[PDB]
């Protein structure tokens, strides 16, 4: 009576963003890849590279 | 080589082992009874050496140019001897067992091949600029061969696959025919005079090389005899 809750799985058009004028979600997916998945995959796997390589260097 | 000098003709003289000739010396003042210095070697280390390579200089009338060959003592490259040596070197040239045995035969390594003439004001803006491009792009030793072995490739490496055709293909390119060898692997010897290869290696990096697969820049003199052998 007080208060509605959607738990929708999955919300697509938006007359706040919809297509055109959509911007959060452009580059959305970079702003949670370049420092999350896209580049920090490789990032990562950089540290585990120069890192491993020395590793039997040392030894 | 000196007579020769005198007479005005360039000289190429090639000193094998000079830090024989230090170690040489070292043993003449042990023997001769004079006090070792640093690690047992002679006192006068510095002026035996200037007596010698001082000789090996460019006059007016003549030339002597010097490709020595120095052994270090283990890798320690601190020990007086080296020191000594390349107090008095102009530039190294480093022959690596890796491009030896990838069929490319002279293994001058781009990198580890430093020279004091490789600046602007000798060789000239357009060979310092080509110089400089070049040996950039393999300033990292393709680092990236890491990533490929770890990863794949990533199946795409955008820019990062230019690159690496790019320096591979400049690697290949590095070979040239030995005119010495034209009666052992059957292919007669191209001569390059340095503005052939700075042209040449300027249009490479440019972007001419490109369309054109690996295997016809391994063993080829210029940039014309590439396109020459790709057309045919």
């Amino acid at each position: 009576p007080h208060r509605v809750t959607i738990l929708a799985d999955t919300v697509e058009r938006a007359d706040e963003i919809d297509e055109a004028r959509a911007e959060q979600a452009r580059a959305e997916a970079e702003a949670r890849r370049r420092e999350a998945q896209s580049e920090r995959d490789m990032a990562l796997a950089e540290a585990k590279l120069r890192k491993e390589m020395v590793r039997l260097r040392v030894a | 080589a000196e007579y020769f000098r005198d007479e005005g003709r360039d000289i190429l003289l090639f000193i094998d082992n000079i830090f024989r000739f230090v170690q040489a010396g070292s043993e003449v003042s042990s023997l001769l009874g004079r006090m070792p210095s640093q690690v047992g070697y002679q006192p006068t280390l510095g002026t035996e050496m200037g007596e010698l390579q001082e000789r090996i200089t460019s006059t007016k009338r003549g030339s002597i140019t010097s490709m020595q060959a120095v052994y270090v003592p283990a890798d320690d490259y601190t020990d007086p001897a080296p020191a000594t040596v390349f107090s008095h070197l102009d530039a190294t040239i480093s022959l690596e067992r890796s491009i030896a045995e990838r069929a490319i035969f002279p293994a001058v390594d781009p990198l580890a091949s430093t020279s004091r003439i490789l600046d602007p004001n000798i060789v000239g803006e357009e060979h310092y600029r080509v110089a400089q491009e070049v040996k950039r792009v393999l300033q990292r030793y393709k680092d990236l061969k890491d990533i490929i072995a770890i990863l794949g490739m990533e199946e795409l490496s955008d820019e990062d696959k230019l690159t690496v055709q790019r320096a591979r293909k400049i690697e290949l390119f590095f070979s040239q025919p030995f005119t010495v060898a034209q009666q052992f692997t059957g292919r007669p010897g191209k001569y390059v005079p340095v503005k052939k290869t700075v042209e040449s290696f300027a249009r490479l990096l440019n972007g001419e090389g490109d369309h054109i697969p690996e295997s016809f820049f391994y063993m080829q003199g210029d940039f014309d005899d590439v396109l020459a052998a790709y057309e045919a």
